[PDB]
This record gives C-alpha cells, structure tokens and sequence, in this order.
C-alpha cells in the first residue's frame, strides 16, 4: 500500500475565481495531453478516492483545509474548458477527462462547509480530429484507425513521479501579535520556531510560547512531521535541511497505442463528360479533397472542402486518382 | 460623448410643442397619432389625438476627466542634456539646458 | 464619427462643441422609448484606428 | 437608506427566452465597456440591495411585478455571455461583471414565486488587447501596465444621476363589473381614472371608487407614482404639472485607474546573416511584432503574429529596432 | 443535386419525377441498417446559393 | 524547434542528443517556480506540418 508513506498537501493557484490568485487546495500541477484520442491527464493538489484516516472510498475526496486535511464529495468535483467535461477516471492527484475546444482549463470541487474552490490555468485545448470526419458520437462498428489513450490498469509499471519529504509544513497562522509580543499557538502539535529578536530564538516546542518585544514578520514557524512523503511539487517549497534527497513511485494510467473506429465521407454526385469529371461535394464536417494523374506528371493538388462545392477535373489518357476524405481512392479512366 | 435623453413627454388627448433650447446638438421632435402601452394597459384615453415630445442633447461624458486625448500646437523646442565626464579619473554627472 | 466630433477646451470645461448628426425617430407601436440615429463616437473609433 | 424615496419600474426586452420578446423586469439598458481590464458596467431595469419599503439589504432585490414592486433574492441574480460571469458589485440598476468571450449578453434573476426571468442583448464581448498579447486567462504574476476598471466601493461619492417623479402605468385589472356598475379596486395604490358615463368621470383616487350605471370598456384606469422618486429616463414621459424640477443621487461603482498584469512573449530563435536578421516566432497567443530603422527613414511596419512564422528583416548601417510583444525592444547593428 | 432533382406538377400532386442518384450500400458487420449514397437536396442547396 | 531537436539511437536507448535552446528565467515576486524559455517540440510540430 504505497499510500502508507504518501499523503496530500496544498499549493498555489494563479486563478481561484474572477482573476484573483490564491493558495488553492485544488491547485493545478501538470496537464498531460499525449493521448491522440483526446483524453487529458490532469495532476491536482488534492487526493481523490481516499479518506483522511487512509482508507479507500470512491465517493469521498481528500483536500487540505488550513493546516489539516479534510473530507469532501466525489460528486462535487468538476472539470471544464469552455463547457463541462466528462470525468473518465479519478485516483489520488490524477483526473482523466474528455474536453471540448477551449483556451483555459478549470478544475474545481465542493467542501464540507458548502464552499466551492476552483483553479484556472491557461491551456490551449484542441485535440487533432481522428480521421476525416468530425463526428460527435463514437460508433460501435466502423473503420479501424491507429490512435492513443490512457489505459485503466492500476498495476505499478512504466511511468513514475518524484516524491520527497515534507519536512515542516509552514504556517503563518501559528503566530499572533499579542500587543507588542509574538504568541505561538501550538494547538496540540510539534512546532519548530525561529525569530530575529533576542532571548529564545530557536527550538522545537510542544507547548504555547511567547516571544517578548518582537514582530510577526520577524518570525517563522511550521509544523513537523518527517514521517510522511510528498511529491516533488513546484507549488510547494523545498525542505531546508535537505539537498536533492528524493524518492520515486510508479503511477497509474499509462499511454498506450490502440485502435479507434472512425467514419467515412458520403459519396458525391458524380457526372462524366468529354475528358472531364464533375463532383457535387456535400460535406458535413471539413473534408480533405486530393487528386493526382496516374502517369509521368502526377501534379498533386489538395484543398479542404467545407461548403457545397462543384469541382471539374480533367481526366488524361493515363488516368486520374481522386481521394475524398477517409474513403478509398476513386480511379477514373477516359476513352474514347 | 454622452447623449443625454430624458423621459419622453407623452401628451394624452392633446398636442405638445418643441422649445428651441441653447444646448450642444439639441434635437426636438413631436410625433402625432401615438398610442403607447404600459404594464396595466394603455397610457392614453384617445385613439389618435395623442402626441409624444422627444427631446435630446449631447454632453461631455463622466469619463472625459480620465479618458481623453489632447490636441496641441507645437511651436519651438528647447534642448537640454545629461552628460557623463571622466574628469581626474572619476565619472561626473552634468545635467543642464542645451 | 471622426476625431473631433466633440470638442472641449479642458477636461473640466463648462461649454462644449458637438457635431454628431443626431436625429430622432418615431417610436414603435405601443412602445415608450426615444429611438435615434447618431454617428458613433469619433474618439472611440480613433482609439482603435 | 437612499432607497426609501427611490423606486423601481418596468421596461421592454428583445429576448426574454427562446428568442421571444416581452416586457421584462430585468430589461437591459446600457452595457458600458470603457474599462481596459475587462470589467463591464451593466444597467438593468430592476434595483439591487434595496427592499420595497426603501431600506438597505444586500441579500435582497427589488423588481417590478405587474403594477407593484416585489422583493427577490440576490443569490438568484446571474450574468452570462457564453459561460457564467463573476459578479463584482451590485447597487441599484448597476451590476459589475467579468465575462469571457461572447456574442450575446444575458442578465437574469429568480422571483418569490420561483419563476426565472432573463433578458438577452446582442453584444460583441472581447476584452481589448491590453499590451501586445491576446491572452484569455489572466495571470497572477506578470508585466505591470496601466489600465482602468469599475471599483466595488458602494460609498456615496464622485458620480451621480438625476431623478424625479414617474408616470402612470396602465392596468385593466383595476376595473371590475359589479352587476351594472364599475368598481375600481385601488389595493393601497394611487389610481388615475376616466369614464364615458355621467357624474364623477375624472380624478386621482387613493380609495376604492364605484361608477354607477357604466361598462368596463367605457372606462380606463392606471397606477401612478408621486410619493416615490424616479430616475430621469428618456424611456419614461416627463411629469405634466412640472417643469425642470429634479433631484440627484450618488451612484456606486466609479471608474478608477488601476494596474493590469500581463506577460512577456518568449524569446525567438535568432540567426544572423549578411545585412539581414532571421526570427523563428512561436506565439502561444496573438503577439504583435513591430520594427523600425534607427536612421533618417524609420519605415514602421506592424503585424499580428498568431502561427509559427519565419521573418527575414534587412539591417541597415544605422541599425534596426525590433519589438516582439511586451518584451523590451531588441537592437541590432551591422558588422563585418 | 441541382434545382429540379425532384419535379411535381402542384404541391398537392400525386405523381412525381425523381433523379437523385440513389444507390444502396452493404450494411456494417453485425448491424441492421440501410446505408445509401444519394446526392443532397437540390432545392435546399439552391435556397443557399 | 525542428525535426531532430532530440536524437536517440533506439526507443529504449540510454544516451540522447538534445538541442532545444533551454534558458532559465527569474521567478515572479514572492513566488516559488522555475520559469523557462524553450523552443517547442520539433517532433510534435512535424506531426502537424
């Protein structure tokens, strides 16, 4: 249970809502888009499918709430670009989603206190249409084309992330300006403190401490817990009394080449003439039309047909090959 | 600019008259045979004997104090220069009118 | 519609010059409103072009 | 509570829902977009933050409901273009909102009877290009540039509007056929009546009146507003027994010069040649490219780079200055 | 695909003329459907062009 | 930014060649992050063009 040493945490966000930056528990880390099918591998600050007591529960969510981790609902979790996204997998920091055309990715959830937090990152989403037809619903039976997707195998293989120790979690809420002195409120936790002022200016306290004649800005505290592990996040600071000491853990949902069933453009209204071919193209989505001569000079010509179009193509003695979208090339021969 | 348009004077069973006002781009017009409607029905009693006075004028917008472009007429120019001098092995700064 | 459609001495000035080509239109059937035809802000157009 | 004297009214809408035009209490008046940051100043038919008894309550809304004003909820109020908008200020007829790229602006709310009314206006929204880069999502940290927005301070200062007496509203539901007579049910409102029949056939009543031997079709009533105040609107007629008698009230959300945060384009792959400079431009968002000669003839040229582009620029003896987005101008000089 | 692909005497007429170039295709593996290749409505195309 | 910005002998090879023009930038005020300027994937660009 690799989740024994593993744990959750918090990070910073560039957009928590209405263009304002804050420290969000749903902070975005890495948005992977290696899959050719359109599936996005989103890395978040919180953990999904695990409870605060370290137990598997698919309906529950684990997020960081002011120094302590708290439980939330799986139904409250949402992903969106320009319109809502369909979630196709959740485990720990990772979310799998199929999103429409967008310029900014948004990931959010709802807590126990009925308060919604969401992180927005600028990301140009535009999956490369598979095939030559822009369909919405996937067919059960169709043309087999090579593509890529993230598999649902949980097995510890292939891909891996770097995890380091979370020495002492910084917390400014532990210090308070008591008139002209600084009070350190422990709240049944082991706190490591350091101050610029005289007298006691270092140590590891288990009890409430007070620093005489000092300011909150000239002090620093943080909870200790060098017993849990943390992932190498750029949104979390590096451990002070540590160089490049780090660990590594295998990650689920790897990228693998698969097969996708696409469609084919509808045949156009074809009428023959004296050494020429007339085509009435009716495309439902942007369809590519290409043609070449079957002789010495091929003279390749390509054009993206989008609207109702009539094309007149000259057919030489050698022959003319016309390719209309994902359909097999149509061969034409004149004579006489 | 701000096109200041007040509430239109709807005269039920009568005629309204335009008053020539000294205001920038002042425009006035009276429309005959008007039968306007409100929430609870018709505002006027008469069918075709009603008039509506539509008055308007152009003013400077509230933004003019902040968002504005200035039209200047440049005459002659006065030159002035910042010069660095290495005098007696030390760099000195001289700022004066040219 | 051009740069200078509204001319004032200073941003706090009292008297202003205005040439915007403002004409009132007849209101819609059973409607209380002041419809008008006027050339758009020359300053707003200049800020773009 | 300036909302004691002031009141609300009704108007017209071009789209209340599903492309149908009606008389909406959430009718759109003026949509101001002077702020360079992206803030929109929306003017509506109803009043927010004020109750029917003329009292300040931020959780309450005041809208017109068939001749009489009624109370609603602040939480029910919504603004949207293509996706929902974040409301950053509400006071009276004015709403402040930050909206994404859209072609039609929609403003709505929910009443006491649990019925939702929304007004849609065609408006081309596309926050101007503050700087030299056309980004979508706003960054938390970037280049500081001067801009303007509408602040959320409710405080009665700076801007103001004109107010006065309102007109009379028509209402056939005020008259009733009591056997062979006409009864005018006031319901605690000032009603102006007129009849074809003899006796009392004119006046301004505050009490329930009865017209003996008359028909409902031969009469006509309508509510009026005098004890209350109204804003000098050009869509409402001027008070007959009044010249230029008017009042004035301070308005929330004034315009103030703030600071916008932008980003700087990434350095381009630069390769030098014989009196020429080659740049491989890779823009993430629409970035402006401008260049000039540092001599007698500057010959300024500007172009908006959006895709992968290779640009060859001639460098004269005087020098060539190239500006790529929000980055500092790159200076180039000829050599041997 | 052109204006006149379907010709009838009156909007309520019984007999009609039709030249649409309709050809049936073989159905997909383990699928019950009638796939076909036909030139789109000439009237609908004309209404646009 | 071109085809061959990253060169390796086999898909399972140990040693790799890399020319991507990677330069580190100064982090934002009161922010912990590693900002950088690097030419986009030549292979991903080639797959499109």
């Amino acid at each position: 249970n690799v989740y024994k040493a593993t744990r959750p945490y918090l990070a910073h966000c560039p957009d928590c809502g209405e263009g304002h930056s804050c420290h969000s528990p749903v902070a975005l880390e890495r948005i992977r888009n290696e899959a050719t099918d359109g599936t996005l591998k989103i890395q978040v600050s919180l953990q999904i499918g695990i409870k605060t007591d370290d137990s598997h529960d698919w309906t529950k969510l684990r997020y960081m709430d002011n120094h302590m981790p708290a439980d939330a609902e799986r139904a409250g979790l949402f992903v969106r670009t320009s319109a809502p996204c369909t979630i196709t997998g959740t485990m720990g920091h990772f979310i799998l989603a199929r999103c429409p055309k967008g310029e900014t990715l948004t990931v959010g959830f709802t807590d126990s206190r009925k308060i919604s937090h969401s992180c927005t990152h600028p990301f140009h989403h535009d999956p490369p249409v598979i095939g030559r037809e822009k369909f919405h619903s996937r067919p059960q039976h169709g043309k087999e084309l090579p593509c890529s997707t993230y598999v649902q195998s949980t097995a510890a293989t292939t891909e891996e992330i770097e995890v380091h120790m979370p020495p002492d979690t910084p917390d400014r809420t532990l210090m308070s300006q008591q008139s002209g002195n600084v009070k350190i409120t422990v709240n049944g936790q082991t706190v490591r403190y350091k101050c610029n002022c005289g007298g006691s200016n270092e140590g590891l306290t288990t009890t409430d401490k007070v620093i005489n004649n000092c300011k909150v800005d000239q002090c620093h505290a943080a909870v200790t817990n060098h017993k849990k592990w943390q992932y190498n996040s750029p949104l979390v600071p590096r451990n002070a009394e540590l160089g490049d000491r780090k660990g590594k853990i295998h990650i689920p949902f790897p990228l693998a080449n698969v097969t996708c069933r696409v469609p084919k453009a509808r045949n156009p209204t074809v009428t023959y003439g004296k050494n020429q071919v007339i085509m009435l193209l009716y495309p439902d989505h942007p369809t590519l039309l290409s043609y070449r001569n079957m002789g010495e000079e091929p003279n390749y010509q390509e054009e993206w047909v989008m609207h109702k179009k009539e094309v007149v193509l000259t057919v030489p003695t050698e022959g003319l090959e016309v390719t209309w979208g994902n359909n097999e090339p149509y061969k034409y021969w004149p004579q006489l | 600019y701000k096109t200041v348009i007040p509430s239109p004077y709807v005269k039920c069973c009568g005629t309204a008259e335009c008053k020539d006002k000294n205001l920038p781009d002042y425009s006035c017009k009276v429309f005959t045979g008007v039968y306007p409607f409100m929430w609870g029905g018709a505002y006027c009693f008469c069918d075709a004997e009603n008039t509506q006075l539509s008055e308007a004028h152009v003013e400077k917008s509230e933004s003019c104090k902040t968002e504005f472009a200035s039209a200047y007429r440049a005459h002659t120019a006065s030159a002035s220069a910042k010069l660095r001098v290495l005098y007696q092995g030390n760099n000195i700064t001289v700022t004066a009118y040219a | 519609g051009q740069f200078g459609d509204i001319q004032s001495r200073t941003p706090e000035s009292k008297d202003v010059y205005a040439n915007t080509q403002l004409v009132l239109q007849r209101p819609a059937a059973g409607t209380v409103h002041v419809p008008y035809s006027q050339a758009p802000s020359g300053f707003k157009y200049w800020l773009k072009e």
